[PDB]
């Protein structure tokens, strides 16, 4: 039951147990059915505290395995790669679950004419996407690289086409979107750009700020600009 | 930092 | 393999995978060989945390049901209780877990004459069952408050039957034992005398701090300072 | 406050 489903996510959230509700927003995509902005909002927050965690936990264990290359310590590298190893297929178990709801209900059920949720969905394709970019290698890496940054680039046009500068997931996937390509891509100057472009863009038209989400909006037009501070200073 |  | 399972606690911990370093140092106790001052912090550390997850999403969870009573929202009111029964089914089996360790192992296998690993054990069975009582009810409380009661009242006769006052492990162990009186028992008066009477042993003998713990000695002494503080106003 |  659905209603079942969405308070047991509202809970888990509470409860920080972002395994239980990523599980129970699992299954409400699985009915087949269009979710709400709020819906949505759990499902990304249930996967952002799930992939998080392991994309953390990655970070940790490939400091300590570069530390052990320097050392010298060979059978210690052994035991550490194989960790890394474990976490990252983890780490890629959560983006292909993540990947695979939005290919198989949330992408596809989206009719040409629910622009919002295009948009907030190909985003996600981008970001989960960018998550394996981060630890993936070789061919596989340029696979996963592409299609985030094919992700990202349609959602990005349905968004300039249909979205007011100043939408916060307009906003949000620029800020995403520049991030890629500062550290996926390594492009400092087209991320620059980027996130230069969406800020003087929602400022241009700030009259276009909404009752219900003016300081999500602003939240986001200031990391934009603290991004940008930090790049090109 | 991307969006939290 | 001993060496391979503490190698993946080391590196569970610094990743903050918590379950897996609880699994691997399970494992080590389970070996039925002696744990050392570094491996009994890695089993303490792992099931702390653990627990605390599971004690903290227990909390949270009980705030809401208690404002769902109130509200008289019956429908809701049942779908927060079976969650938060949930989490205490989890929680009850991590501490009983641990104190099967204790019981078949850990305590079991203690000299007359390992002082010191005795004391820290009971403390730890002493923790655990009261981690129990935090959630349990009518009979199966008593009997988990007696259990915890009688598990911290062995380990601290040991302790001042062997160890300085001022050691780290007396420290903590009246510093729990104190927050068992005063949380478990509601009996205020009796938490403070045993803090007060620990703060006081260690100042009158300072004389015996160590090179390698007087930082944690002096630290739980402010520990304990601080919650005689609170509890006296 | 217990032990940490």
């Amino acid at each position: 039951d659905r209603e079942q489903l969405l308070q047991r996510a509202r809970l888990a959230e509470q409860a920080e147990r972002y395994d239980d509700m990523a599980s129970a927003m699992k299954a409400v995509t699985e009915l087949n059915e269009p979710l709400s902005n709020e819906d949505r909002n759990l499902l990304s927050v249930a996967y952002k505290n799930v992939v998080g965690a392991r994309r953390s936990s990655w970070r940790v264990i490939s400091s300590i395995e570069q530390k052990t290359m320097a050392d010298g310590n060979e059978k210690k590298l052994e035991k550490v790669k194989a960790y890394r190893e474990k976490i990252e297929k983890e780490l890629e178990t959560v983006c292909n679950d993540v990947l695979s709801l939005l290919d198989k209900f949330l992408i596809k059920n989206c009719n040409d004419f629910q622009y919002e949720s295009k948009v907030f969905y190909l985003k996600m394709k981008g970001d989960y996407y960018r998550y394996l970019a981060e630890v993936a290698s070789g061919e596989k890496k340029n696979s996963v690289v592409e299609a985030s940054e094919a992700a990202y680039k349609e959602a990005f046009e349905i968004s300039k086409e249909q979205m007011q500068p100043t939408h916060p997931i307009r906003l949000g996937l620029a800020l995403n979107f520049s991030v890629f390509y500062y550290e996926i891509q390594n492009a400092p100057e087209q991320a620059c750009l980027l996130a230069k472009q969406a800020f003087d863009d929602a400022i241009a038209e700030l009259d276009t700020l909404n009752e219900d989400s003016y300081k999500d909006s602003t939240l986001i037009m200031q990391l934009l600009r603290d991004n940008l501070t930090l790049w090109t200073s | 930092i991307s969006l939290p």
